[PDB]
């Protein structure tokens, strides 16, 4: 849905309500949640003071997310270097201050209610518009315009056929997906397709510090080491 | 499938809080699944004049990547300000 | 702005240390935890017996690919390659040939189901709505072989989604 | 120009060294895994199939190159040891199941327009 | 340049070793280096202004099952552009291809006149616009 | 060019005009040719291609029904930026992103025209004229099209 | 419409049909052969030409945004009725 | 801004890391070999490969940088140029919420230091660039394929290398195990030529060579 | 100085009980290890200008907080890591011999994109 230059198409009518009707009930989930496992005596022990890593070897470690915030590290791109409409959008980041298995399942879940916040802001602040760029060249016209006019339907041709030519050049552009620094590094040549993309996964440079976690602790805490860093092996294995 | 008064309590007070005000399943508050036909706005530059594409396009405005230095007193300077301090959240302060 | 999210130092106060130690001792977040779940014992459960009843879609929900026909009964599919030409799979593969009452027809449409990840782009693809995805999500088969569709595959799933497809399509082509 | 930077080895001699010990690895590696990866293939089997490959990469001359496969097999003989390949990996250097592919001219005319 | 105990080797440089190109591949496939045509049913010439290094083409048999282009020579669908002709086939060799380089046709430089198409004598008066 | 249109009336329709089993003539789309024109009149020398009329229509075509017929008569096909003048034996075969191009001689004729032989799938669909100067120019024969 | 096969089977619209020998043809015993009545070709020639009396005459295809681009055919050549490239259907003047 | 399509400039930052470029390029005359800024306000570090260690360290521990974050490792194999990988790393400053890119040239056969010592992220960022690309990475902790099968030969992401590759897989009931078979798609994949005769861009025109 | 500070929020660093002095000896060690580099070396004269203006408010400050804000660097904390590793960088640095000219141009096309 969320190309580029834009969404596809807009939301069906009635859909922003539906987000709302969601919204009302989901904090009245999260905290039970927090009721079953975050005062579990049994939960934290299996939780607490456990695959602990530090501020400057998660930092040295490519580390991303949660991995930074969960150890004290105050980094979170949504309000370093914002992108889109984060920036007028209020919201706090947890941060936590042993940097165990534990206070990182704090900041997950503190994330959510503040997601939460975000949402009611954006419902209550939709602004009218259009939802792709208006640039015919770029976003592929409407089908109202595709079967009338003469330029529509001549880029919407060329743009499923050959698509937008892209100018020559590279960049890196990461954002703070819910894993961590997610980026891609794209290549273009200047013709309809690029040259090279590489994938900044945030479970690659995650996973690769599984040793330095588990040190000394024993294989069950390696399944719980596994968990806290939510990792999905499409993004990995790119 | 509404829940009998009697165990209505029973939710309620084996979780400490109410239930009923807001439950997981979904009811009629729920948008109707038809809704009346919509009509979408256009963008800015429908405008059938003053329109040009020479003054609109964003592709053929990016120039070739600036040359500063090539091996063919100065202040010390940062490649941007420090960041400040992120200040205390003023909602919900130390958990 | 941020928020520190765990380091509540507990009070040292004989309340307070009697509290922790009534927690540690008589176990209560333990208990507070089987209340809970019990709480959520005498709901209502949130599944639905299946094919008696079906869970809810959207009018522009993408399923099982159909090549439908104009009112008069001929194919809207003049064969522009469009949707070959966008498929992400490459699961599109038409000729087409200037039939014997002239049109611009396509000899064969095989769409291979196994191939093609529903992107959708078909559908927005050719300028006369000529293939796009019905409702039906059910078509799964016993062999693989059923799944590689044809053209008279496609055509006979416009045959009989139609009503769906009309219906649908006619509630979502304002959005697009 | 012809001046180019060396990996490990520093001429033809020591790269040729450093094929021997792979072999001295490789020769001593092979009656274990036949054992430990239950192969269907006889000790001698192995040793003609870890023979044949070192001839088989014989036109090589550059010092540069016979360094790069040298790690290359070792890095396939780290990758053994630790049982990190399977029963599989180690029988795909058999070409078992593939059909002998003809060598003649004759029988490549008659099979099909390939050279 | 680097003091990095520089061995000045000579060998042409053969990677083929290492790339892993099957023994079919590898010897038996002739690669062509040529500039694309213009395609003629166009006009613009920006097609023609790269080097471009293509494999020779191999059986193309259809699937019994329905009709499709089965192949089975995996450097078919292969094409590598390239700035200039001698970088183009320091690659064949690198890779010890048998190479086939053609030279790169340009259009010949005409005279053309809009008083041509109006002479007094000459046979080149254009008889409609 | 522009990204929208400002156009809010309808658009005009020419007949078709029939001048060869192997050309196809959708005259509503070519946008005053002066190609087609001139190809005629000075590399084949027929001079039947003309323009009939002024203003918005001036129908381009033969006015009688006349019949193109020439040893290099095909080459309009591909001097045609609009698809009016297209190739009849081709009609619709193929599309030109999924056609793969490799580049041969003609053996028809004795001239040895350089020729580009657009295949896909395993099939021959269009055969196109190369550039050479001295041996073909850019033109090929009907017989070798 | 579809036809039968001298084998048997039901060529198509497009005209496949199986031949005699046709190894292929195992496919479809202990099967059918799938093949689509409702035949393009013969299913839009039965509709009426249109006496509308112009010179160019659009055509939607019906629906509008439904339908298909919208195309002008050249109501004039007084020999052969104007038909959409896009649906077929036949246009014509009304004979003056 | 009248214009609502096109994406805003920041001037501001674009002077800023462009007086950071001639910072750089001053410090490590050495190593640095051409400093750019492009139009999206994005500084590439282009040094000589055996500036690899001695560069990243810099920026690394240097007050006025303190990029202590290895974004990514990458490479562009370009066929074209004499040393066709080009090695790419990418780094985030936290101090000064910037993202710098040191970018280095390599051919088959040259190997590079491994950055494990100054950024030991790069390390199984290390592993993956030789098992996808081949170049190799001097002296490492432990080179070994990463992503690809055990055994697998060539490296995948090199351009010579054909997309559907040149070993399949499937079972063979006669030796009751997965075994390998030379490539036989059942059907080809079919190439597109879908580029403009056109020129796109006047901007980025090439020389008339 | 009040109360020290429980704990810098950073798992790892720990909170240092002689701020102002750590700093003052390791400012110190850097524009000594600069001092063994030439003069007109780029490096000498931004290193210099930076260490020693850092030293310059750490001897003129003395209140912790009233310095954070002087060197905007986080709590001291950071600024005694970033001051370690602007020595182990100085002290690299002079080995390095990162002032001649370049080691030599790269090849003739090697930049310049696209192809
Ligand atoms: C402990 C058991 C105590 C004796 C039975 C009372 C009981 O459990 O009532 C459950 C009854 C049903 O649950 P609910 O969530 O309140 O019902 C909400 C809707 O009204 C529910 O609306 P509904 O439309 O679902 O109501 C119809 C429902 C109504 O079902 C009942 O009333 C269940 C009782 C049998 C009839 O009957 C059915 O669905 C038919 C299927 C019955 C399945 C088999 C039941 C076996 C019962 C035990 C047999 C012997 C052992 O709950 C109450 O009445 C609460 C009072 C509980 C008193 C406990 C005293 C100790
Ligand atoms: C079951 C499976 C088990 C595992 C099965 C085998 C697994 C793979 C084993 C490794 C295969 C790899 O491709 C090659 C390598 O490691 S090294 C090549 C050495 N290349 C040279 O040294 C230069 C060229 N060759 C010569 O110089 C001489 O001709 C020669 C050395 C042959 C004889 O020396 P002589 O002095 O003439
Ligand atoms: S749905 Fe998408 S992937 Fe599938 S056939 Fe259509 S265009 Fe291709
Ligand atoms: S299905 Fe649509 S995109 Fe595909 S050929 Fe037909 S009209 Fe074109
Ligand atoms: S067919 Fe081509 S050359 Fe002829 S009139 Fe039309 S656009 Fe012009
Ligand atoms: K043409
Ligand atoms: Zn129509």
């Amino acid at each position: 849905y969320i190309r580029p230059g834009g969404v596809h198409q807009d939301l069906p009518l009635g859909l922003l309500d539906d987000i709302y009707e969601f919204s009302k009930n989901f904090s009245f989930r999260i905290d039970e949640l927090e009721e079953m496992l975050t005062n579990n005596r049994i939960w934290r022990n299996r939780t607490v003071d456990i695959g602990v890593v530090t501020a400057e070897d998660a930092l040295n470690y490519g580390f991303s997310g949660v991995m930074l915030r969960g150890s004290g590290i105050q980094w979170d791109l949504r309000k370093t270097q914002p992108y889109d409409v984060y920036d007028q959008v209020e919201f706090d980041v947890p941060i936590g201050s042993r940097g165990d298995c534990y206070d990182r399942y704090l900041c997950r879940v503190e994330e959510m209610r503040q997601s939460l916040r975000i949402i009611s802001q954006c419902l209550n602040k939709m602004p009218p518009g259009e939802i792709k760029v208006d640039d015919a060249k770029v976003s592929p016209p409407k089908r109202a315009e595709m079967k009338t006019s003469m330029e529509s339907l001549i880029h919407h041709f060329k743009l499923y056929t050959e698509g937008y030519q892209v100018p020559p050049g590279a960049t890196y552009t990461a954002i703070e997906a819910p894993k961590g620094e997610f980026g891609v590094y794209l290549v273009s040549d200047g013709s309809s397709r690029p040259y090279r993309c590489k994938i900044k996964a945030p479970g690659f440079a995650h996973l690769a510090g599984l040793d330095k976690m588990s040190k000394g602790h024993m294989l069950a805490d390696v399944v719980a080491i596994i968990g806290t860093q939510d990792i999905v092996f499409g993004e990995v294995d790119r | 499938a509404s829940a009998t008064r009697v165990i209505q309590l029973l939710r309620n007070w084996a979780s400490g809080r109410d239930l009923q005000a807001k439950l997981q399943l979904r009811y009629q508050e729920i948008s109707k699944r038809t809704q009346p036909p919509p009509k979408l706005p256009v963008g800015p530059s429908h405008k059938l004049s003053n329109n040009y594409y020479c003054t609109r396009d964003g592709r053929r405005e990016a120039m070739p990547p600036s040359i500063v230095m090539s091996s063919q007193e100065k202040k010390a300077v940062t490649p941007a300000p420090p960041i400040k301090r992120w200040e205390l959240s003023k909602d919900q302060p130390y958990l | 702005t941020y928020k520190f999210v765990n380091m509540r130092e507990p009070s040292m106060d004989m309340k307070s240390v009697t509290d922790r130690a009534a927690q540690t001792l008589l176990w209560t977040e333990l208990v507070r935890g089987l209340g809970m779940t019990l709480s959520y014992l005498f709901r209502e459960p949130a599944t639905i017996n299946y094919p008696f009843e079906k869970g809810p879609l959207s009018p522009r929900f993408r399923g099982e690919h159909a090549l439908r026909r104009y009112p008069s009964g001929e194919e809207r599919c003049i064969a522009c390659k469009l949707c070959e030409a966008v498929c992400p799979a490459q699961a599109i593969t038409i000729e087409a040939e200037p039939r014997a009452d002239g049109s611009r027809r396509t000899t064969r449409y095989d769409i291979d189901m196994t191939k093609c990840i529903y992107c959708g782009f078909c559908q927005e693809a050719c300028p006369v709505d000529a293939i796009v995805e019905g409702p039906n999500f059910e078509f799964s088969t016993e062999t693989h072989e059923e799944l590689l569709y044809n053209k008279e595959k496609l055509l006979n799933n416009g045959d009989k989604w139609e009503a769906e497809i009309a219906a649908n399509i006619q509630a979502d082509y304002l959005y697009r | 120009g012809t001046s180019v930077k060396p990996i490990f080895s520093r001429d033809m001699n020591e790269a040729k060294r450093r094929v021997r010990e792979l072999y001295r690895a490789w020769y001593r590696e092979v009656p274990n895994t036949v054992h430990l990866f239950q192969l269907d293939i006889s000790v001698k089997q192995g040793r003609d199939k870890v023979r044949e490959m070192f001839m088989k990469n014989a036109h090589v001359t550059d010092p540069r190159v016979v360094d790069l496969l040298v790690i290359k097999g070792k890095m396939e003989l780290e990758e053994t040891i630790n049982v990190w390949k399977q029963r599989t990996h180690i029988m795909r250097f058999f070409h078992e199941t593939e059909a002998p592919r003809p060598t003649d001219f004759l029988s490549k005319f008659y099979v099909g327009h390939d050279p | 340049t680097q003091d990095t105990q520089l061995i000045a080797v000579d060998e042409k440089l053969d990677i083929t070793t290492l790339t892993g190109v099957p023994e079919e591949h590898i010897k038996t496939r002739k690669v062509r280096i040529f500039v694309p045509a213009r395609n003629n049913m166009q006009s613009g010439v920006n097609n023609t202004k790269k080097w471009k290094m293509e494999f020779d083409t191999r059986e193309r048999w259809e699937n019994p099952l329905m009709g499709w282009s089965s192949t089975a020579d995996p450097l078919s669908n292969l094409v590598l552009t390239f700035s200039t002709k001698e970088d183009a086939v320091a690659f064949a060799e690198k890779n010890g291809w048998s190479f086939d380089v053609e030279e790169r046709k340009v259009p010949k430089p005409k005279s053309k006149s809009y008083g041509a198409n109006f002479s007094w004598n000459k046979r080149t008066r254009v008889s409609t616009k | 060019g522009s990204d929208r249109s400002r156009f809010l009336e309808g658009k005009r329709a020419v007949e078709d005009k029939n001048i060869g089993p192997l050309v196809k003539t959708i005259m509503t789309r070519c946008i005053q040719c002066t190609r087609c024109i001139r190809f005629a009149s000075e590399i084949a020398g027929v001079d039947d291609l003309g323009t009939t009329g002024r203003g918005n229509d001036m129908q381009v075509g033969t006015y009688i029904e006349k019949m193109f017929m020439s040893e290099l008569s095909g080459n309009i096909i591909d001097i045609c930026p609009v698809g009016a003048l297209t190739s009849k034996p081709y009609a619709f075969t193929a599309r030109p992103w999924e056609t793969r191009k490799t580049e041969s001689i003609d053996v028809m004729d004795a001239v040895g025209s350089n020729i580009v032989v657009s295949t896909r799938t395993g099939e021959v669909m269009r055969i196109l004229p190369r550039m050479h100067e001295d041996i073909n120019e850019e033109w090929i024969s009907d017989k070798t099209r | 419409g579809v036809r039968t096969s001298p084998t048997g089977e039901k060529v198509t619209h497009t005209g496949q049909a199986y031949d005699d020998g046709d190894y292929r043809r195992v496919r479809f015993s202990d099967r059918q052969k799938e093949v689509n009545e409702n035949f393009a070709i013969d299913l839009i020639a039965e509709q009426p030409v249109s006496e509308v009396g112009s010179r160019v005459i659009s055509c939607d295809g019906g629906g509008g945004a439904l339908g298909h681009p919208r195309v002008y055919i050249n109501l004039d050549k007084e020999t052969k009725t104007g038909t959409c490239g896009y649906c077929g259907l036949q246009f014509r003047q009304p004979h003056h | 801004d009248t214009r609502p399509t096109i994406r805003p400039r920041n001037d501001v930052v674009h002077k800023q890391l462009s007086a950071f470029g001639q910072y750089v390029a001053e410090i490590l005359p050495k190593y640095v070999q051409q400093v750019q800024v492009s139009c999206f306000n994005e500084l590439e570090i282009f040094i000589h490969p055996d500036g690899v260690i001695p560069v990243l360290t810099f920026l690394r521990d240097h007050t006025n940088a303190q990029f202590k974050s290895l974004a990514d490792l990458t490479a562009v194999d370009v066929p074209t140029r004499q040393n066709r990988f080009e090695i790419v790393y990418n780094l985030l400053s936290l101090r000064f919420n910037s993202q710098i890119r040191v970018k280095t040239y390599t051919d088959e056969l040259t190997p590079i230091e491994s950055s494990v010592t100054v950024y030991k992220a790069a390390n199984w960022y290390e592993r993956e660039i030789w098992d996808m690309f081949g170049v190799f990475f001097a002296n490492h902790p432990d080179l070994r394929r990463i992503l690809t099968g055990y055994g697998f030969e060539g490296h995948p992401f090199r351009k010579d290398f054909p997309l559907s590759g040149y070993v399949e897989l499937r079972y063979d009931d006669e030796v009751k195990r997965v075994v390998a078979e030379p490539v036989e798609l059942a059907q080809e994949f079919r190439k597109f030529d879908l580029n403009s005769p056109w020129e796109a861009f006047p901007a980025y025109r090439q020389p008339p060579e | 100085a009040g109360l020290l500070k429980k704990t810098t929020g950073l798992v790892g660093l720990a909170v240092c009980e002689t701020p102002h002095e750590r700093l003052k000896i390791l400012y110190t060690k850097i524009l000594d290890v600069l001092g063994q580099i030439p003069k007109n070396a780029a490096y000498r004269k931004y290193t210099e200008q930076i260490t020693n203006e850092k030293l310059g408010m750490v001897k003129a400050e003395p209140d912790v907080k009233k310095l954070e804000e002087q060197l905007q660097g986080g709590q001291i904390e950071e600024v005694i890591l970033q001051a370690e590793n602007e020595l182990s960088l100085a002290r690299k640095m002079l080995r390095w011999k990162p002032w001649e000219p370049l080691v030599e141009e790269p090849p003739a096309n090697q930049w310049k994109w696209p192809i």
